[PDB]
RNA sequence: GUUAAUUCCGAUAACGAACGAGACUCUGGCAUGCUAACUAGUUACGCGACCCCGGUCGGCGUAACUUCUUAGAGGGACAAGUGGCGUUCAGCCACCCGAGAUUGAGCAAUAACAGGUCUGUGAUGCCCUUAGAUGUCCGGGGCUGCACGCGCGCUACACUGACUGGCUCAGCGUGUGCCUACCCUACGCCGGCAGGCGCGGGUAACCCGUUGAACCCCAUUCGUGAUGGGGAUCGGGGAUUGCAAUUAUUCCCCAUGAACGAGGAAUUCCCAGUAAGUGCGGGUCAUAAGCUUGCGUUGAUUAAGUCCCUGCCCUUUGUACACA
């Protein structure tokens, strides 16, 4: 059937990427669009069938850290799908759009590296993974020990990032690696 | 790491003259050839011995194989 | 419903002990020493006091109520294998301790032991382990 | 024509469980308060009537599965047993709550001592589990 | 000072002390005649877009 | 370094408040509501189910990790 | 008339699901329960997949009882979606002709492969020396 | 008439052979058998330490011990199937009756 | 030049060889093709119970059948097809079709260690002792002892949670003994639990057992407080095992409620059904797992590279080293 939407609740039309250097890595259309942020796997087995993966996914995965919740998926879904509903209505929109422009703006775009530092540019790939890793560990870090739930954490560090308003914690780093590059070049 | 040992490569290369005119092009005729024509103690070592024998063919039909 | 009432009590006295009233009775009557979280279920069962209110909304007769029923337990059909003094040897009562009393009763038994210098006596005058596990190299940090 | 099989079982014990309360012909016991459900757990539970839906649990489960005796139903409930430093492990229910269940169960006409051990659905008490299918199917639509 | 962004045209090796950043060379999709070598870490692939924060600088070859 | 004091019955100076402003808000949830108005997560919870029943705020999810309740559409 | 009976398996880590698809009306079961109802919950849309992408209207005619055993929780949902697939297919091969079975393979397919072939992944044995197939105990040089 | 014989030996090769030849044995003779019907492999496991010492990198040894059961049945009297059963048995494959 | 490889192509004062690697064995995958199945099942049929012709029924019986279960024989995969790279050879990369285009183990060379084992042996040289015994047996104690240092682990520090209910899924594998006592358990009553009492099955695809396992899932209570997190320590009581439990064997009930708020220098293991979470079996066992050895379940981030650190293999080179 046409118009496979998420959760059967958020259409994937009408997203678009912006940014040219990351439109390759990021799947959303509709040739990876999926009722659900579940798949099978076989994602690991080759070195860029990662890429194919759908963005939901890698963020479902990217949320069985630390120990007490490893290999829980269920769990995680769960806290998407609640944290996906409280994006729309605080901001107005199709989440997807929010997920998508928070990837943008805070995968950084430079790094340091031993080859004193040398400042070295980093590949869209990794530009990925680095926006995922960011996002899922400010949301775990301000929801621990605390009274609000993992799902609005994991909510408003989504809309803090895509506004880039420097107040979530992956644009606090993205701009220190991309400071901290900039005095090692 | 595909490489051939000298077992599986001396075997096709004593096969194939001494039955040029049996042997041919594809993998699975000639994978019946090797198993009444010569005793081989495994499916597997057959397998590699009728593999290498039809690689062998093409390379003949260009040129001599010294 | 939801609004203070005006005889909130946020600490209650009861048997020379505070209890926190901001907290759910059922758990905030354990502060005092010889009921548990669940000796004091029980009692606040055999006794009708609605769980889901706080310990500084209830009424004074309805504390006082609870008072009576964890001092005098057998008497309102708590079972005899529910408490925490069993056949003594004092005066063979089955009874429940509270407060200052399974503080001076534990005193006493431990003078007891000592007093016919029994080897548990002795391990607790020695301020050691009793129960036979391994002193090697645990409790340490303890024994200075 | 509904069946226990075709409607959600969650809020098909708590409807039946309600019914159960209304008869008044369960023969409850008398330490229903002061007893604790099984070894593994920790504190009493936190409704008072439970014993309306453990017994509505079970004639539930004997609907599905017959020949359960007493021995099956505390496996059936069982869980896991935290051993303090020790890692935790599995620990069977308690016999008596699951005795005078059965018991409780059989002395109004739902189930009966069928051959081979256990207990097995009455042709009646089928009738009473399929009613309460109808009435919980038509609810939620 | 504008902001690059340019596509590989092939990986050329890897390279750095412990074998982390690749050497690959960029050609600018606003300028189909000029070409630099420069280093990237990550995986990378070919035909891929690199954003260049300055395109100034030029990375030795190995 | 820091004690959070949340109270655990609504005062009359607070149980008013809540009538005005939180059937207001984009995004209702007993996690948030209670550091707006500094209150247990419990009695947000009662609170908030009382306020569904009036109808000033409509449920839009409910698991047994989270309810989340919007205000009422505007006009 | 004659009885349009087709019996397929599905296939995960263990748990497998055998579906006996008949000719009916547009009956879906498993272990006498529908596909709705079927724990956990939240995995409901895998199960509902092949039938949304496919349309009622392509299951009306068939019945399908879908029996499970073995695995977990999650295995099954993936052994039940693995058997109502390949169940139809296999019903359009034999009893309808075969241009009907591919426009459906088709569109089954590029949904994602594994809803037509089985998975080979399985648990690999412990070596000793070690909690797991790869893991090792902590060395203690001193 | 119902007779059923055992077959339990560690070898599988010599298992089959005798399995084989009872088939033939009684098909021979024109009395109507149940097929081969092979009860699921047994595997016996005794796992030890290498070392009869005590040093050494903690290596252990993976024994098995398999054991292959096979029922076949007659309808026959017990004069004809005595000498069926005492011919040709290779000394692996151990063989009872049982009469149902 | 190539390969995981002294693996090959090929050069060639070398020729023909030998071991090791590979080959090989077990195991995982998949075959609606073959052989079969009352100690395994499916489908249809006929009953019966219940809901309103249909539906459910591990309630019953039976006519075919082998898909699901089991276990045998064969098959299947070979860098074989295609496109590039390459001395055009050895081979490498990708793609198509495919269940699969690197599953995991076992075995495993010459030479050596003054590595461990005399406490495995009726394997053993030599030395010692042998009747007030270093022989053997009996009773008691100890191998657990506690100012301290170190190693392998378990439980935790909580809300991605704990508690109380409901709901729903396994796989390996054991089970009544030569002496030898000592087996696994269904069912029904008694008790709040541990448990006790009568009764049956099983020498086992036959019974426990459809192994109703945890985690997970749904619904409550708690609300950032060392708190319903955590369960150390200690008191009272009741059982089981055993000829005997005190220095508490083990189990159960109530109460008691310590440290711990993520762990310095430092260091370990790991890349796919893998890490990690989670439970279940065997071993040890009269009483018996925080250990080990296996099994299933839920199930990832990163990476397809390097010789920088730690080391290993081949060639050249230096050496005053040779128990190096
Ligand atoms: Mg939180
Ligand atoms: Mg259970
Ligand atoms: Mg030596
Ligand atoms: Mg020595
Ligand atoms: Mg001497
Ligand atoms: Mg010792
Ligand atoms: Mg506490
Ligand atoms: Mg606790
Ligand atoms: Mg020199």
């Amino acid at each position: 059937t046409p118009d496979i939407k998420l959760f059967g609740k958020w259409s994937t039309d009408d997203v678009q990427i912006n940014d040219i250097s990351l439109q390759d890595y990021i799947a959303v259309k509709e040739k990876y669009a999926k009722y659900l942020p579940h798949s099978a796997g076989r994602y690991a087995a080759k070195r860029f069938r990662k890429a194919q993966c759908p963005i939901v996914e890698r963020l479902t995965n990217s949320m069985m850290m630390h120990g007490r919740n490893n290999g829980k998926k269920l769990m995680t879904v769960r806290i998407v799908k609640h944290a996906f509903e409280i994006i729309h209505l605080l901001t107005g929109e199709n989440p997807l759009q929010v997920l998508v422009n928070a990837i943008i703006n805070s995968g950084p775009r430079e790094d340091s590296t031993r080859i004193r530092r040398q400042a070295v540019d980093v590949s869209p790939l990794r530009r990925v993974n680095q926006a995922i890793w960011l996002l899922c560990t400010g949301a775990r870090e301000a929801a621990f020990r605390n009274i609000k739930t993992i799902a609005e954490c994991l909510a408003d560090e989504l809309i803090n990032a895509a506004k880039g308003s420097s107040n979530s914690y992956a644009i606090k780093k993205k701009d220190e690696l991309e400071r901290v590059a900039k005095s090692n070049r | 790491g595909r490489v051939r040992t000298k077992t599986v490569k001396k075997a096709a290369r004593v096969i194939i003259e001494k039955y040029y005119t049996r042997l041919g092009n594809d993998f699975h005729t000639n994978k019946r050839v090797c198993e009444e024509i010569a005793i081989i103690p495994s499916k597997k070592l057959r397998n590699k011995i009728a593999g290498y024998v039809t690689h062998l063919m093409k390379r003949i039909q260009r040129g001599p194989v010294r | 419903s939801l609004v203070i009432p005006e005889k909130f009590q946020h600490i209650l006295r009861v048997l020379n002990t505070n209890i926190d009233g901001r907290r759910k009775i059922a758990f905030a009557i354990t502060a005092i020493k010889g009921v548990g979280r669940r000796y004091a279920h029980v009692v606040l069962r055999k006794a009708d006091i609605d769980l889901t209110k706080r310990a500084g909304e209830l009424t004074e007769d309805e504390v006082e109520r609870v008072i009576t029923i964890m001092q005098n337990p057998r008497q309102y059909k708590i079972p005899d294998w529910f408490l925490n003094r069993q056949k003594d040897v004092k005066d063979g009562k089955y009874s429940q301790v509270l407060a200052n009393g399974l503080d001076n009763k534990l005193r006493e038994d431990l003078e007891r032991l000592k007093k016919i210098r029994a080897h548990r006596g002795l391990r607790h005058f020695w301020g050691l382990r009793v129960r036979g596990q391994h002193t090697k190299t645990t409790g340490r940090r303890g024994r200075t | 024509g509904v069946t226990v099989k075709d409607v959600n079982q969650q809020e098909f014990v708590r409807a039946l469980a309600a019914f159960l309360k209304k008869s008044g012909k369960l023969k409850v016991p008398e330490w229903v308060d002061t007893v604790k459900l099984a070894k593994h757990k920790e504190l009493a539970p936190y409704d008072e009537n439970w014993f309306y839906t453990r017994a509505a649990s079970t004639a539930r489960h004997l609907y599905l599965r017959g020949g359960a005796g007493v021995g099956s139903m505390t496996k059936i409930y069982g869980g896991r047993q935290r051993n303090g430093v020790m890692p935790s492990h599995f620990s069977r229910g308690s016999k008596s709550v699951a005795r005078r269940v059965l018991q409780a169960l059989e002395g109004l006409k739902m189930v009966e001592k069928d051959q081979d051990g256990g207990r097995k659905l009455t042709p009646q008490g089928q009738r009473d589990l399929d009613r309460i299918a109808g009435q919980v199917a038509a609810a939620k639509k | 000072q504008p902001i690059k962004l340019a596509r590989v045209t092939k990986v050329l090796g890897r390279t750095g002390s412990q074998g982390q950043c690749t050497q690959v060379r960029v050609e600018f999709m606003d300028d189909t005649s000029r070409s630099i070598i420069r280093n990237v870490k990550g995986p990378v692939r070919e035909g891929d877009v690199l954003t260049l924060l300055e395109s100034e600088r030029e990375a030795r070859r190995l | 370094r820091d004690k959070l004091n949340n109270l655990v019955l609504f005062d009359k100076a607070t149980y008013d408040k809540l009538c005005k402003e939180v059937p207001n808000y984009k995004l209702i949830t007993p996690a948030v509501v209670s550091e707006r108005l500094k209150i247990r997560g419990s009695l947000a919870r009662a609170a908030l189910q009382e306020l569904l029943s009036k109808g000033l705020i409509k449920l839009v999810s409910k698991h047994r990790a989270q309810v989340i309740y919007t205000r009422n559409t505007k006009g | 008339g004659p009885l349009q009976s087709v019996q397929v398996f599905g296939r995960k880590k263990t748990a497998t699901a055998v579906a006996h698809c008949k000719r009916g009306n547009g009956l879906i079961k498993v272990n006498g329960r529908p596909l709705e109802m079927i724990e956990p919950r939240t995995l409901q849309y895998k199960l509902l997949e092949p039938v949304l992408l496919l349309g009622k209207e392509r299951f009306a005619g068939v019945d399908i009882r879908v029996r499970v055993k073995g695995g977990g929780h999650v295995a099954q949902i993936y052994a039940i979606r693995q058997s109502i697939s390949k169940a139809l297919v296999a019903y359009y091969q034999k009893y309808v002709d075969e241009a009907s079975k591919k426009e459906i393979k088709d569109i089954l397919i590029q949904y994602d492969r594994t809803l037509l072939v089985a998975d080979p992944r399985r648990c690999e044995s412990k070596k000793f020396g070690g909690p797991g197939a790869r893991a090792r105990y902590q060395k203690s040089y001193r | 008439h119902r007779i059923r014989i055992t077959l339990t030996s560690r070898n599988v090769k010599s298992l089959e052979k005798v399995c084989a030849d009872l088939i033939r044995g009684a098909k021979e003779k024109n009395l109507k058998v149940k097929g081969p019907v092979r009860m699921p492999t047994k595997t016996l496991r005794i796992t030890t330490r290498k070392t009869p010492c005590g040093e050494g990198s903690k290596t252990w040894d993976r024994f098995q011990m398999r054991i292959h059961k096979r029922l076949i049945d007659l309808h026959s009297p017990s004069e004809i199937v005595k000498q069926i059963t005492s011919i040709s048995i290779e000394p692996g494959v151990e063989v009872e009756v049982t009469i149902a």
